[PDB]
């Protein structure tokens, strides 16, 4: 009776109270002029929280939930609302975009509630909202509301269990690579959940989303410490390649000029014969917003990523020198997995070809040739060694390689054969798979089966020859 | 009175976005270069936009604006019908005859 | 304010450096007492919200890491101050009739300050299962007074007996349960019929528009699935109408936040007292937020009743809480023979699941996710409180100093062997 | 301040009435659209423009063609 705060912080405790609040919140997202009435809403919420003595913690949570429910196309008003409310750390705002400050500042109470709600994936109802909730936290986690490490250190899968799963995956992969497994074709066909958990939620899912939403520095700083994490899932490499490809595209168009040839991507007009005369019309499509990152066009309508300013913090390259300087950061992280995205190989190789062709006359050509030799040795060739029955990418990489002295090509090929096949895990796995497949095909060459075995052998030899 | 004001404020703000009804969205583009249409950039013609905007004007009355809408509608019907009737008969006949003579 | 900052700055010179704590707080209390009216209190609070991080260090002379507090409910600094500020909060709550909005804003500022001072985990920062009485939303005994009268009586009865006290309406004598059921059923029937009319109007408008816009074009083939509301075209691109609406909202807002009209009710009160106003509020077909409030209330209370009946583990906790504050009680807490248990857990699963979710699973599939998420989150928070909020006892605040990484920006060298291997 | 509220009833009242008027107009506007859409349907379903000329069609369409129309209910889809 003397030292308790006399406040009601569970929904059923002060029903009327929370009722009003949450109803009001829905109103704010169904208001066309909601953007110019932020202050009136904040004053209303304070008036209510005062009248029936709601708590601060639980009310912050109630705001977060029914906000995340509308986050797609509400994020603008949502962020303005939180920006003007006094639950916003104003004198110690977190940065999240500077290596020296990934753990200083924020609003630690919001950090507690968020790190809590991100570890509940046991019931069946939250498994369908984890996506939107993670997206709302990823939005908040780059405007400085909370610092990153305060979230990273406290989500469910502890670092030790992660490392154990990593060692298990490493050993299983190395064994299935070196030894290999016999796929049963007609063998014995006659006579006479925690893995899904680690993959689908918690730290890994947070990393994937922090990558999608254009916040690259936290994930760079994490993968700088634990590289093995890339073995857990493939999608990290694809998303990193997405941000790098957007970074490089405008430099790539400036060379190998396709802008003059950009004016040929148009659709056929719908033509129809009415009253015995031709009539042309344009096709009509509509635009939808979803949470999937890659655009598409499903047969009548075009889907796009909702958070349309995810590329605000990044600046494309202006000169090939910047391409080197940022390769040394992004490509040295993506590693031998660059092969998972062939298009990047083609883009970098065409940039190289055009850069070498630009100064065929000048005296300094040998300088650029040496520098591109080193680059292709260190970043691209290990990647192209990973491909799977994809000739054209190797054709491009070799179309760039054609400019070197053959001594250098033999150097690269032999080093790749002797020192980098061994002593690197994913390369070793790919080489062993290709070799076993080549022997399997070689045992089945005949004068009668050449019609298809020839095509298969040609693809396999063209993709990963040496 | 305060309760009435609050309830009517909710009714109003509810009535703009959610309970709204808009035009029919008949589409026609003149420019030949454009081949794909967003289907949301379609706006009404300025003549219609002004007549509509005069509804929420401070001093205007509804009846006069409704009359102006009727007049606009009749003008549109008349112009479209006149152009169609002119375009069909004479143009078809002359085009057919000239085409036959040109082929011969 | 200058003196209150001076006493902070002059700490090192003091004989006993720790003794500044009990001094500083002391002065603070005094000045909180001398403020004339809540106007002055709100004019002064931004200070105390600026220098919070000075309160959190009870005796240490060096600042604390952001997010850690070393204050306890029974320690020397707060031993009287928390008691006194709880006195002031109680007195401000006790008015309940003559409360200007300034008073509610002041009480909120105070509760938020105190709740931010002590950590989330302290024994006095989360209530121990006190189901709040005095939840009435009436027009404070002002403007307090067919179909209207019976509707009002029925809503009043069910509200009181079910939502004011879910515990009692969970442990009854099988007459009480059936009584509130025979009172409740027609209410929900009428409200759901009205919501059906509402969504019917919406869908009719959209379907007619889509059919026309489809039959008016070559190859449109509209998408009947999505129905999210969108601002009409002749308004999303106008500018005169937007300026007019902004002028009006500004006028109304200026009416609201003026010292002449600080005695208004909140924007969502229902006023169970005035029958005809209650009727005009619930059955309107254009303002549906009140029905959403009612549905949300029923869902919360039914969630709690179901967990109480079925879990037989939270029942022990609530029995202990009821007993400790009053060793003499009358609720069974054990007598759940099965004829009762059955009727209760049946009425719950009837209203909470059979009707509400089955309704808002086809129409408006966003209120659906809202109520489901809120119910699950409330269950999780209850079971977290049960263990004494231990889940927030461990937080692992990092204290390292992160250095800027170093990137290898050099390429490897080439050996003497021009070709690949020695032999070639 | 609670004693004297007869003096502050007018202003609020005014706003209330003003708000009402606004709603009215907006409602009217919606009704207006619900007619014109309907009329457009009229043009789509066949031809129903069985209007009378009264020397107007001669002024607009042309005196020459007016002969062939003399010897409208014309399609306008």
């Amino acid at each position: 009776s003397k030292y308790e705060l006399k406040k009601y912080n569970l929904l059923v405790e002060n029903s009327v109270g929370y009722g009003q609040l949450v109803a009001l919140l829905i109103l704010a997202y169904y208001d066309p002029d909601n953007f110019s009435k932020v202050s009136a809403y904040l004053k209303e919420i304070y008036h209510i929280m005062g009248k029936y003595s709601l708590d601060s913690i639980r009310t912050l949570d109630v705001i977060l939930n029914v906000s995340s429910q509308f986050i797609t196309e509400g994020y603008k008003f949502f962020i303005a609302l939180l920006r003007k409310s006094d639950s916003w750390p104003s004198s110690h705002v977190a940065n999240n975009s500077n290596y020296s400050s990934l753990n200083e500042g924020g609003n630690m109470i919001a950090a507690n509630i968020i790190s809590f709600n991100l570890s509940q994936y046991n019931e069946e109802v939250d498994k369908e909202n984890y996506e939107r909730y993670m997206d709302m936290c990823c939005i908040l986690l780059k405007n400085g509301f909370v610092n990153f490490y305060s979230i990273w250190d406290n989500v469910k899968p502890e670092m030790e269990f992660l490392q154990e799963y990593i060692q298990n995956l490493e050993t299983e992969l190395e064994e299935e690579s070196t030894k290999g497994v016999e796929n049963p074709l007609a063998m014995a066909a006659a006579l006479s959940k925690t893995q899904q958990d680690i993959l689908l939620f918690g730290k890994i899912k947070l990393l994937e989303r922090l990558l999608i939403h254009g916040c690259v520095i936290p994930v760079i700083h994490v993968l700088k410490q634990y590289p093995k994490v890339l073995y857990v899932s493939e999608s990290l490499s694809r998303y990193l390649g997405r941000v790098f490809e957007y970074l490089l595209n405008p430099l790539y168009t400036s060379m190998t000029s396709s802008g003059e040839s950009k004016d040929m991507a148009t659709a056929l007009m719908i033509t129809r014969i009415d009253n015995g005369i031709l009539a042309h019309k344009p096709r009509l499509i509509h635009k939808y917003k979803t949470h999937e990152p890659f655009e598409s066009l499903e047969l009548n309508s075009s889907y796009v990523f909702y958070y349309s300013e995810w590329n605000s913090n990044l600046t494309p390259f202006a000169s090939v020198n910047d391409l080197f300087e940022n390769s040394h950061i992004y490509l040295s992280i993506i590693g031998p997995y660059l092969g998972r995205i062939p298009t990047l190989l083609s883009k970098i190789s065409r940039i190289g070809v055009a850069d070498i062709q630009k100064n065929h006359g000048s005296e300094s050509l040998h300088v650029t040739i040496d520098k591109w030799i080193d680059y292709v040795r260190k970043f691209i060739f290990p990647a192209t060694s990973l491909l799977q029955n994809n000739p054209i990418a190797t054709s491009e990489v070799y179309e760039l390689m054609k400019f070197f002295p053959f001594e250098k090509r033999y150097f690269i090929y032999n080093e790749m054969m002797t020192k980098l096949s061994q002593d690197i895990l994913p390369l070793k796995v790919s080489f062993n798979k290709a070799e076993r497949e080549a022997k399997s095909i070689l045992k089945a060459l005949s004068i009668d089966t050449i019609a298809k075995e020839s095509r298969r052998f040609a693809k396999l030899i063209s993709t990963n020859p040496l | 009175t305060f309760e009435h004001l609050n309830r009517d404020t909710l009714r109003y703000i509810n009535l703009l976005k959610r309970l709204s009804v808009d035009l029919a969205k008949q589409v026609e583009v003149s420019d030949p270069s454009v081949t794909v249409y967003e289907m949301d950039k379609w706006v009404p013609s300025e003549k219609l936009q002004g007549i509509l905007e005069q509804y929420c004007a401070p001093d205007t009355d509804i009846r006069g604006v409704d009359a102006q809408i009727k007049n606009y509608l009749d003008q549109i019907k008349m112009a479209r019908a006149k152009f169609g009737l002119e375009n069909k008969y004479s143009l078809k006949e002359r085009l057919s005859t000239l085409t036959k003579e040109l082929n011969h | 304010c200058i003196g209150l900052d001076f006493v902070y700055n002059s700490r090192f010179n003091r004989s006993n450096p720790a003794s500044w704590g009990n001094t500083f707080f002391e002065l603070f209390s005094t000045i909180i007492d001398l403020l004339n009216s809540p106007s002055t209190f709100l004019k002064f609070w931004p200070y105390a919200e600026s220098r919070i991080e000075w309160f959190k260090m009870n005796t240490s002379v060096e600042p604390v890491s952001l997010g850690e507090s070393n204050l306890i409910s029974y320690k020397q600094p707060l031993y009287e101050k928390l008691r006194h500020w709880n006195d002031i909060l109680a007195k401000l709550e006790n008015n309940d009739i003559l409360n200007t909005v300034k008073h509610y804003n002041m009480k909120y500022k105070l509760e938020n300050f105190l709740s931010e001072l002590l950590p989330i985990n302290e024994e006095s920062n989360f209530n121990r299962s006190a189901s709040i009485s005095a939840l009435q939303e009436s027009d404070n005994e002002w403007n307090r007074s067919s179909s209207d009268v019976i509707f009002a009586a029925d809503y009043n009865f069910v509200f009181y007996h079910l939502i004011i006290c879910p515990i009692e309406f969970a442990f009854s004598d099988l007459e009480y349960k059936n009584d509130v059921d025979r009172s409740l059923s027609p209410l929900l029937d009428a409200i759901l019929e009205i919501e059906e009319n509402f969504y019917s109007k919406i869908k009719m408008n959209n379907r007619t528009r889509y059919s026309l816009e489809e039959a008016l074009n070559t190859e449109y083939y509209a998408n009947y699935d999505v129905m999210t509301p969108k601002l009409p075209v002749y308004m999303k691109h106008s500018n005169a109408m937007k300026m007019d609406r902004n002028e009006f909202w500004a006028n109304l807002q200026n009416i609201k936040e003026s010292d002449d009209y600080t005695l208004r009710p909140t924007i969502m009160d229902i006023s169970l007292s005035n029958t005809t106003c209650l009727y005009k509020q619930l059955t309107q077909e254009d303002d549906d937020y009140y029905r959403k409030q009612f549905i949300l209330q029923l869902c919360f209370t039914t969630n709690l009743i179901r967990n109480l009946i079925s879990s037989d583990e939270t029942r022990n906790f609530y029995k202990s809480c009821y007993l400790r504050e009053n060793p003499l009680s009358d609720i069974d807490f054990e007598n759940l023979d099965e004829v009762n248990k059955k009727r209760g857990l049946n009425l719950c699963s009837y209203i909470c699941d059979n009707r509400v979710l089955k309704f808002y699973k086809i129409k408006d599939p966003d209120f659906y996710r809202v109520i489901r998420k809120l119910m699950s989150s409330d269950e999780k928070f209850t079971t977290a409180k049960i263990d004494g909020f231990k889940e927030f006892q461990n937080f692992r605040i990092s204290k390292e100093k992160i250095p800027p990484p170093a990137f290898d920006e050099t390429f490897k060298k080439f050996t003497f062997i021009k070709m690949g291997n020695k032999l070639i | 301040k609670l004693e004297n509220l007869k003096d502050k009833l007018p202003d609020i009242k005014s706003i209330h009435s003003k708000l009402l008027l606004r709603i009215g107009k907006l409602q009217g506007l919606y009704d207006s659209v619900q007619v014109i859409n309907r009329e457009v349907e009229g043009l789509s379903e066949g031809r129903t423009s069985l209007v009378v000329t009264r020397a107007e069609w001669e002024k607009e369409l042309g005196t020459d063609l007016v002969k062939f129309l003399i010897e409208i209910y014309d399609d306008f889809s």
